[PDB]
DNA sequence: GAATTAACTGCCCCCCCCCCCCCCCGTCCGACTGA
């Protein structure tokens, strides 16, 4: 349907015809051996079919470094990004959350992860100048309920916190008929909509941002310590799936994480009481992995609680860390506190 | 790819009318489809029959069936707040318990985690004017711990029939894990025929202590509870219920904690801690006077409020 | 006396800092107090 217009002789069409091989992606799905079986024909013409194929599937730009370098406006995904509506949160994610790739946001209760997520499906819709996508954004619910009350607030104070941006066209922004809110209750109903309803949701352009509000509460729930392997294979699958979805879509993902304890009797946390979940296999699938962590009355006897996001790793960030404190605006991270 | 807003005119308008859409800051049908009404019909000039028209000719263009905030949160502002019995308590936890939530009190030994059960218990059957929800009770027991006689004293001190309030209360003991987790089933089956309005679990956690014990036995504890509080989340999203359930203390033997005033945390793990939305932290008071403090909620301050158990029930600190 | 089999034990190294009280068992008398 597609290989017509490559060049080639009658006979290896004509034995691609008798195969029943449709695409280039067929093609490139089977292995020398099981093309050379299907067709039934000599190895050199097998090499000129799969160098054609390759030539007409891509290469045709020789695309070196200046381009992604010089040129910020042809790759946004190397220089845009995504701001927390935090000068000091921006200052230690360096501009805010990657456009490609997963983002992990990980800690104990009462941390502060859904203010996070709620601040952030805020400040989606400001305009390219503000650090935002002038999109919507996409919630999914695994665990509980929807905080409607807090975002009914948030949305209130949003005037208060963004003192940086002219309020002359906040009142424009809509901002409650541009978030998208959807329950799950299985890992299997999980992966039917991040299969079906997300891609539709995307392609259309409603929204560029996807949050997961608990993203191991299904898995927490199904699977003991005697089933890694099925565990494995839909985490595996899962994560494929949004990396392909954020990365045709240049949508930024953000997966909101537990822990668990280190039961001390490795992963690079030799000290740290707590550990992110799911293991490794989901830990691979990650690309900026974050903690917020609490230090309870025992470090929090001052009169108001301690409470320090961490960045774990990074391809392009230092381990560093900051201070925050959560008020009737939203989020606010404290001046002058970020370590080295 | 999205479907620019100059395909209206081909559905039935005319130039004017989508051109005045469009200068409003909406520019494709996906963004129209979903806007609300009174937003759409606020505009000087904007009739509510063409309104519903392209409304119509919108949802048979765009793909519906996606939930949006505005709607979900204007759809769903009907949620009932019980009174707790005491105005300090309704004040710090303005307005009361919510519905479709679960709740979670923890504390040790004396503090007060029964009594407001059963005040919560009674007070559940007050009208809506009155601060009540309008329903029945289900008291699910682990301890053996209920007593009629309590519930007897706050219908009497809000006038409300004796005999009335002691058939409204549904009543079951658990003896094990498997009969507590199974007589959820038996609550599903019960909530159809008739309304109810509260649902109380005490104590939650009071079995597992013993069920399970030592460190071979911890996975399956755990997983057999976040099992039970998923079906419980089931249940109180499905019927638009409050669930409200106790849980227990344990000490911190080691020298990490040093303000040494008896360092204590709830048990249960980090499970019950992220299935739960509300946490209060009850500690003993000068007398019968006790603190109520807020542990964990996502639209609340922490705070802390004092209240005391009377011989009508939880009420407010006397003068 | 000895070849042969059977039973009990063992697998290991990091925390050296120091605000923090909390709900009374005080021991009891002087005086208030309302009845
Ligand atoms: N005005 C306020 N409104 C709401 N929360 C506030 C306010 N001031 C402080 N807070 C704090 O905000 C926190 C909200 O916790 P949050 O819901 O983010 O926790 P989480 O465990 O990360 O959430 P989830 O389990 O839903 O992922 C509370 O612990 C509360 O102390
Ligand atoms: N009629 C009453 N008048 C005054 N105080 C009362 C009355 N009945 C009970 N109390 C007090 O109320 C408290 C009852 O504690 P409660 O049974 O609520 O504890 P709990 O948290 O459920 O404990 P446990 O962990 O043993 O289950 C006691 O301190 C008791 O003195
Ligand atoms: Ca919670
Ligand atoms: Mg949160
Ligand atoms: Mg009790």
């Amino acid at each position: 349907m597609d290989l017509d217009l490559l060049d080639l002789n009658p006979r290896i069409i004509a034995a691609i015809k008798k195969a029943k091989l449709k695409s280039v992606k067929e093609v490139l799905h089977f292995s020398g051996p099981d093309l050379k079986r299907l067709t039934n024909l000599s190895s050199p013409e097998v090499w000129h079919l799969l160098r054609t194929a390759s030539l007409h599937l891509r290469g045709s730009s020789i695309l070196t470094a200046l381009q992604l370098h010089q040129q910020k406006e042809r790759f946004p995904t190397q220089h845009q990004r995504l701001s927390l509506g935090c000068p000091v949160l921006d200052a230690l994610l360096r501009g805010g959350l990657p456009l490609d790739g997963i983002t992990e946001l990980a800690g104990r209760s009462s941390a502060g992860k859904t203010q996070l997520a709620l601040q952030l499906c805020l400040a989606v819709q400001f305009p390219r100048q503000h650090g935002g996508l002038e999109a919507g954004a996409v919630y999914i619910c695994t665990e509980d309920a929807f905080p409607h009350k807090r975002l009914q607030q948030l949305m209130a104070q949003q005037p208060r916190l963004r003192t940086d941006v002219p309020g002359e066209l906040l009142q424009k922004l809509r901002f409650g008929s541009q978030i998208f809110i959807e329950h799950v209750a299985d890992v299997d109903t999980l992966l039917e909509c991040v299969n079906k309803k997300v891609p539709v949701l995307l392609s259309r352009g409603m929204a560029r941002l996807v949050v997961i509000d608990s993203v191991a509460a299904p898995f927490r729930c199904e699977f003991d310590s005697q089933a890694s392997a099925p565990r494995a294979r839909h985490l595996q699958s899962l994560g494929a799936t949004l990396r392909e979805l954020s990365s045709a879509f240049q949508s930024p993902v953000l997966c909101i994480n537990q822990v668990t304890e280190a039961m001390e009797e490795p992963l690079g946390f030799w000290d740290e009481r707590v550990s992110p979940a799911l293991g490794i296999t989901w830990a691979n699938q990650l690309l900026v992995r974050l903690l917020a962590d609490r230090l309870r009355e025992e470090e929090a006897a001052l009169g108001c609680p301690a409470r320090t996001l961490r960045v774990l790793s990074a391809p392009h960030l230092p381990p560093s860390s900051c201070s925050y404190t959560i008020s009737a605006e939203g989020v606010r991270g404290t001046p002058g506190t970020q370590s080295h | 790819g999205p479907q620019p807003i100059s395909r209206l005119e081909q559905c039935g308008i005319n130039a004017n009318d989508v051109k005045k859409l469009e200068e409003a800051g909406f520019h494709t049908v996906e963004a129209v489809a979903y806007a609300p009404k009174k937003e759409l019909i606020n505009i000087k000039g904007i009739s509510e029959a063409k309104a519903d028209k392209i409304l119509a000719e919108a949802a048979k263009l765009v793909p519906m069936g996606f939930t949006t905030a505005t709607e979900f949160h204007q759809r769903r502002s009907e949620i009932i707040q019980i009174t707790t019995g005491s105005k300090e308590l309704d004040k710090l936890l303005q307005g009361g318990i919510e519905t479709g939530s679960i709740t979670e009190m923890f504390g040790e030994f004396r503090t007060g985690k029964t009594q407001i059960c059963h005040t919560l218990a009674v007070t559940c059957q007050l009208p809506i004017d009155r601060g009540g929800g309008e329903g029945k009770a289900m008291y699910i027991d682990t301890e053996g711990t209920f007593r009629p006689e309590r519930l007897l004293a706050v219908a009497e001190r809000y006038g409300l029939s004796g005999s009335d309030v002691l058939d409204n209360v549904a009543y079951a003991r658990a003896f094990n894990t498997d009969h507590q987790t199974q007589l959820l089933y038996q609550a599903s089956a019960m909530m159809v025929e008739s309304r109810y309005a509260l649902l109380i679990v005490d104590s939650a956690t009071a079995l597992y202590r013993t069920d399970y014990s030592g460190r071979g036995e911890l996975s399956a504890r755990q997983m057999h509870l976040a099992r039970f509080l998923r079906m419980l989340l089931r249940l109180a999203d499905e019927f638009g219920v409050a669930v409200v359930i106790t849980n227990q203390v344990v000490a911190q033997v080691d020298g990490a904690a040093m303000f040494a005033a008896d360092p204590k945390k709830p048990i249960g793990g980090n499970i019950i801690a992220h299935a739960s939305t509300t946490r209060l932290y009850l500690r003993k008071g000068r007398g019968e006077t006790r603190i109520c403090k807020i542990y964990d909620s996502p639209c609340l301050p922490e705070a802390e409020a004092m209240f005391a158990i009377n011989a009508d029930g939880v009420g407010d600190a006397k003068d």
